[PDB]
RNA sequence: GCCGGCUAAGAUCAAGUGUAGUAUCUGUUCUUAUCAGUUUAAUAUCUGAUUCCUCGAGGA
């Protein structure tokens, strides 16, 4: 798990081998794995590359972090709100310090992950302090232009 | 629904002193067999084929298609011994056992009719094993030698095993190979 | 339930295997399977 | 429908085949391409075994060769090519 | 890479030789079998040299080499064999300087195995029946006759091959008009491997066996 | 006799097999050309020499249990 | 009344390829021995198998036979001969000893389509035009796993690149 | 006399046909056209039931003049012709039909039948395949020294089919084997040959009577084309083996690859080390000179 | 084959059909158990021995 680094943001046009190819200049990435889908039968985006060692994956995260890949936000890692369709190169903190302009934040938010690799599911959960800061994301922040993912705030709970 | 993939062939232009045989042979050419129920079909003429010779159609059936296709692909207008004949799709028409010790030559001496009666048996009990194509029993034989020949020696083998050991006529008969 | 498809695939078997945690393992089928597997690959490296 | 051979002391004896059985080799058992001849030992022509055919065991119309893809495997050189077993013996129908 | 193969200069190891009227004449002639390749030499006396005719490069391994000129025979017929049991019975003829192989008989496999004969080759001068045998209990005995023409006609085989007997040398000695007698140096070596003291190496020595191929008995007979 | 003289069958023991092996291994020595004037340069002996040795050698190889 | 698993493997100079059921034999020495072999090939799997190995996958799902392009790619007199004696391709299968076992079947540089749909553009005569990757090796500095690695605008000069090649190895 | 001479061929005189065989083989040897294609069409589809006849004259008239027959008629044509006439004529006839195609083969190029055949196996069919095997048998067992020009492109072919597929789809990629291993003696084609032997060796564990001759044929072919310096190599591992059914099979492989090559194999031998207990090296092989 | 399992993974008895030969189909049982010998590469196989609880009954 330390020498293999999990790529989130990955395309149609992303392959098996076209990950191990685009990360060999970084370091010697000896295997490519993709989980396939059990109703589509294709990747989820998410994959892993397994190098021979640590720094390689070390240069690979901090090399290929962020990046436009296959017109998807790529990115290298080390393997009541409710957000969807976020890029999985922010962090908690990272997206606390992107949630603290609109409001003030209870506590550090999380995110959720795969039960596979572990790096990014796709959605994310956060809860502000009051409902006027939830009225200010679900009014600026749902809609707004993140790093190359149209991201999706919603209501978690709400009584009619 | 179904407009490709036919297995029916119509041969026209037939002459009338044509016979079943004949169509058989000619069918033969570029298939094997339809004779799912009994047979392959044949022409139908006016009484049901029994007066009229032929109504100057017969129709063909093979197990595949492409056999049919290459037989209407070269058998086109094919001469038979009274015409050339044309081919289409539709048209918009339509071994031996050896068994001792089973009789005696004094049982028959003063009864005419045992003879027959245990050759009866003999061949009724063989025809159970077997198609038997011939059966003799040589009534001056002091052992009572009988001679059982079938078509395949398997049945011969399987009537050896049931009948060696087993009695006939209160006596202990045996049956052996040739 | 298949006593018969336990006695012919190799079934009512055991092997001790004392490198691999001194586990028991099943027949000839898990015997060599027992000699490859990450319980037996551990204790072997905890072994030295 | 395993055939038995003699395969004794290959003689001076040149083989032969009935009208039906010349083709195929006495052994190959095949047509295709006849390479060498087959022979005989002293016991396969003697009397009444004077020009019989090695494999249909009556009259010879030829003489009896080897198939190319059995003279070449050296299946040639055994003993005698003479297709009898103890069915196909001297004392048979 | 296809190469090709190409003898820029023949043999020069006499392994055999066998001296006799070859050619017919009173010319004597001496063939050498020198391995791959085999020659016959005419030892001319007028220049003391021997000069060799033909140098035919014969394909195989001639395991012996024994030359046999018949009763009232001007030439000799040369028997050889080969790494197979095909025994080759050839007389010189001087029409264009080549060999002529007069019969080519079958008698095993290839390859000169202790069971396949072509190794050893015991000519009978007082009479016929040529000896070819083995080392290990394989020797045929090929009759040799003259037909109208004078002609090589060879018999069928004799097989006379002993059992799990090995085979030191064989050669035919001349006998005065009789059924001729062919000894060998053969030994038993079955009755010595069948025992697990050990002593069976001492008191089995070798032996001359001596077989009379009489035409009457039609096979040959220790 | 000839039958199948040369090699065993599924439970031939390893010795009699390597007996065989040598008791055939010679004649392709005491016969072959190349391999008979090989051993001759070697040994530094005369063909009758060598031959001799091989063909007595015949009796019981390999470590015979005699 | 024989030797053990472990004093007829130990025995052996060579037990890397000792088997279990080997140790049972008449001679496990000599087959030992024997199974040393320079470059020999053992036993196939189905020694002990008792599936006749088909009978276990026997749902087989694969064409049968894929048409090689060797040949494929009157019925043709200038392009029949030019295509399978001219344009074959060889075979290119196990070597000396892959004996078939049950299954045996079943167990710098960037490409245009990834380029094109990465929105990248193509390479300038005398420009620079880095990947966004490039950006943090010419911050960070070059990559240890790579040193001999070179890229436009950091090692090599602008006027190199060519077309889809955004780098060269130069091993020294 | 084309169609004159046409029903003369139907008749069963045996002299008779003998001659009208030779006829009509001669009608199409200078000039050779001469006729329209479903007239040549339909005298092939009635010569190739006398391909068998009990008269070796007649089969051998009957293939002398089907060559020049395919060769007037066309290719791509009798190739068809053959083709669709494998599913008709049951097998009583049929495996003659088959002989026809290698007459192709031997009437016209390689890639005559080659690329054309090889479509034939796309099928899914058992007994379709299992057809183009056997002719494919026959095919490389009269092509002669034929095969060594194109044999890797037909080496997958039979290798898909020499897969656990079914029992008799094993006998007819092991006689194919044989019968081409044979016709490409020594012609520098092993590494084909060794392809398909590494598929052909695990197929020996066979229980079937009728189907170890298939593999016991194709070994006894491979023995002979091959030189046991590698089929020795291949059964040595085993001829010692635990298993008293395992051995019965590899020790009668080695008597089939003994007989043959029996002192081709000495030279082929590994060094049996020496015990104890006897001198198992040949130490008289061992010298430098 | 489907998402480790659902007893279509094996051996074996009786009968029918049929071939030159291979075979094909129906109905069982499968030791649920231990020891000794035979045997198998190892299994397998075969050869022998081996009072209580509950509501007259059942199970061990």
């Amino acid at each position: 798990q330390d020498a293999t680094v999990y790529v989130g943001g990955l395309d149609e046009k992303v392959s098996e081998p076209l990950l191990w190819e685009l990360f060999l200049q970084a370091g010697p990435v000896v295997n490519t794995h993709m989980p396939k889908d059990r109703v589509t039968g294709q990747h989820q985006g998410y994959g892993f590359v397994e190098f021979l060692s640590e720094e390689d994956a070390d240069y690979a995260i901090k090399i290929m972090n962020m990046i436009k890949l296959y017109g998807k936000p790529i990115r290298v890692n080390k393997a009541n709100i409710f957000i969807g369709n976020l890029d999985p190169e922010i962090d908690e903190k990272l997206l606390y310090d992107t949630f603290s302009a609109f409001g003030v934040i209870l506590q550090t938010p999380k995110i959720m992950r795969d039960p596979d690799t572990g790096n990014s599911k796709g959605y994310a959960f956060i809860n502000f302090a009051s409902f006027d800061a939830s009225d200010a994301a679900i009014e600026a922040m749902n809609g707004q232009y993140l790093c190359n993912r149209p991201i999706t705030v919603s209501y978690a709970f709400k009584k009619d | 629904v179904e407009e490709d993939r036919n297995t029916n062939v119509y041969v026209s232009g037939l002459p009338p002193d044509i016979t079943v045989d004949e169509f058989i042979q000619l069918m033969s050419k570029f298939g094997i067999i339809m004779r799912d129920p009994q047979t392959e079909e044949f022409k139908v003429k006016l009484y049901k084929d029994n007066q009229g010779n032929l109504k100057g159609d017969g129709l063909c059936c093979y197990l595949k298609r492409e056999s049919v296709e290459l037989a209407l692909k070269l058998l086109d207008e094919d001469e038979i011994r009274g015409y050339k004949l044309h081919v289409e799709v539709a048209k918009f028409q339509l071994r031996v056992v050896i068994i001792k010790n089973m009789f005696h030559p004094m049982d028959f001496e003063d009864d005419p009719l045992v003879l027959n009666e245990i050759r009866e048996d003999l061949r009724v009990e063989c025809s159970k094993f077997g198609q038997i194509r011939k059966l003799l029993l040589f009534d001056r034989h002091p052992d009572g030698v009988a001679s059982v020949s079938f078509r395949d020696p398997e049945e011969a083998d399987y009537c050896i095993q049931t009948l060696d050991g087993r009695w006939f006529g209160g006596r202990q008969i045996t049956a052996q190979a040739w | 339930i298949p006593y018969w498809l336990y006695k012919l695939h190799g079934l009512n078997i055991n092997y001790n295997c004392e490198i691999c945690g001194n586990y028991t393992y099943r027949g000839p089928k898990a015997f060599q399977r027992h000699f490859a597997e990450w319980r037996h690959a551990h204790g072997m490296r905890c072994l030295g | 429908p395993d055939l038995i051979f003699c395969r004794k002391q290959a003689g001076v004896a040149i083989g032969r085949l009935c009208e039906k059985c010349d083709g195929k080799c006495v052994i190959c058992d095949s047509y295709v391409r006849p390479c060498t001849l087959v022979r005989i030992c002293d016991e396969c022509n003697y009397g009444s075994y004077q020009g019989r055919c090695v494999i249909c065991g009556g009259p010879g119309v030829s003489d009896a060769y080897y198939c190319k893809e059995c003279t070449i495997q050296e299946k040639d050189r055994d003993g005698c090519p003479k297709i009898v077993n103890l069915g196909s013996s001297k004392t048979d129908l | 890479m296809f190469l090709y193969n190409l003898t820029l200069q023949r043999a020069t190891g006499i392994s055999f030789a066998i001296h006799g009227n070859f050619s017919g004449t009173k010319q004597q002639e001496i063939v050498v079998s020198r391995g791959k390749i085999l020659e016959l030499l005419r030892p001319d006396p007028n220049t003391g040299k021997v000069h060799t005719l033909l140098t035919v490069e014969v394909f195989g391994v001639i395991r012996s080499l024994m030359a046999f000129r018949l009763t009232g025979g001007t030439k000799d017929y040369i028997v050889v064999g080969s790494d197979s049991g095909r025994i080759v019975i050839l007389e010189y003829q001087p029409s264009k300087n080549m060999f002529e192989k007069i019969h080519q008989e079958t008698f095993g496999k290839s390859g000169c195995r202790r069971i396949v004969p072509g190794q050893f080759l015991a000519v009978d001068p007082k009479g016929r029946a040529v000896m070819i045998s083995a080392i290990e209990k394989q020797k045929l005995v090929y009759i040799l006759n003259r037909d109208a023409a004078a002609r090589l006609t060879i018999s069928s085989p004799l097989e006379a091959h002993k059992a799990n007997t090995l085979v030191y040398h064989v050669v035919g000695v001349d006998v005065g008009f009789e059924n001729p007698m062919f000894a060998c140096l053969e030994m038993d070596y079955e009755e010595a491997d069948n025992d697990p003291t050990g002593e069976a190496a001492a008191n089995t020595q070798q032996t001359l066996t001596f077989y009379e191929l009489d035409l009457g008995l039609n096979h040959v007979v220790r | 006799q000839s039958k199948y003289i040369g090699t065993g069958h599924a439970d031939t023991t390893k010795w009699e097999w390597l007996v065989n092996q040598h008791r055939d291994s010679y004649c392709s020595y005491m016969g072959h050309f190349d391999l008979l004037n090989y051993f001759a340069i070697a040994e530094n002996e005369s063909k009758a020499r060598v031959r001799f040795n091989l063909m007595e050698k015949m009796l019981q190889p390999c470590g015979p249990p005699a | 009344n024989r030797f053990t698993v472990a004093e007829l493997k130990q025995l052996v100079a060579r037990p890397d390829v000792v088997e279990m059921h080997d140790v049972t034999a008449q001679d496990p020495k000599l087959l030992v021995h024997l199974k040393a072999t320079r470059n020999s090939v053992p036993v196939p799997r189905h020694w002990c198998f008792k599936r006749k190995y088909l009978q276990g996958k026997r749902g087989i799902e694969k064409p049968p036979f894929e048409l090689p392009d060797f040949i494929k790619r009157d019925i043709d007199y200038q392009k029949l001969h030019d295509a399978f004696f001219k344009w074959q391709t060889k075979p290119k299968l196990t070597i000396h000893g892959d004996l078939y076992y049950e299954g045996k079947e079943f167990e710098g540089d960037l490409s245009d389509e990834l380029r094109i749909s990465l929105g990248m553009p193509v390479g300038p005569n005398a420009h620079k035009v880095p990947p966004p990757w490039l950006i943090a090796m010419q911050r960070y500095g070059p990559p240890p796993s790579y040193p001999n690695l070179k890229i436009p605008g950091l090692n090599s000069p602008i006027p190199p690149l060519y077309g889809d090649v955004f780098g060269t190895n130069a091993a020294e | 006399l084309l169609p004159r001479l046409t029903p003369i061929l139907k008749n069963r005189h045996e002299k008779v046909q003998e001659n009208c065989i030779d006829l009509v083989g001669r009608i199409a040897d200078r000039g050779a056209e001469y006729v329209s294609a479903r007239e040549w069409m339909r005298i092939c589809f009635e010569l190739l039931e006398l391909l068998k006849a009990h008269k070796k004259a007649i089969r051998r008239a009957t293939v002398n003049t089907f060559g020049y027959i395919a060769k007037a008629i066309g290719p791509h044509d009798v190739l068809a012709t053959l083709l669709n006439n494998l599913k008709v004529q049951e097998r009583q006839n049929r495996v003659c039909t088959t002989v026809a195609i290698a007459i192709v083969a031997e009437t016209c190029s390689p890639f005559t039948v080659l690329p054309a055949l090889m479509n034939e196996y796309r099928v899914p069919e058992l007994n379709v395949q299992n057809g183009v095997l056997k002719s494919l048998s026959f095919l490389f067992e009269y092509i002669g020294e034929m095969g060594k020009d194109y044999i890797y492109a037909v080496t997958p072919l039979l290798e898909d089919a020499l897969m656990d597929r079914d029992l008799v789809h094993r006998q007819t990629a092991s006689a194919v084997v044989q019968h081409m291993s044979l016709g490409v003696y020594g012609f520098g084609c092993e590494d084909s040959l060794n392809h398909l032997l590494n598929y052909v060796w695990p197929n020996v564990f066979e229980t079937s009577p009728h189907v170890i001759q298939a593999v016991m044929g194709a070994l006894e072919g491979l023995r002979v084309a091959i030189g046991p310096c590698r089929m020795l190599q291949y059964c040595l591992q085993g001829l010692f083996h635990p298993a008293r059914k395992v051995r019965d099979v590899y020790w009668k492989i080695y008597n089939s690859i003994y007989i043959g090559s029996q002192d081709a194999l000495i030279a082929h031998y590994p060094r049996i080390y020496n015990d104890d207990k006897n001198t198992y090296i040949r130490y008289e092989l061992d010298y430098i000179l």
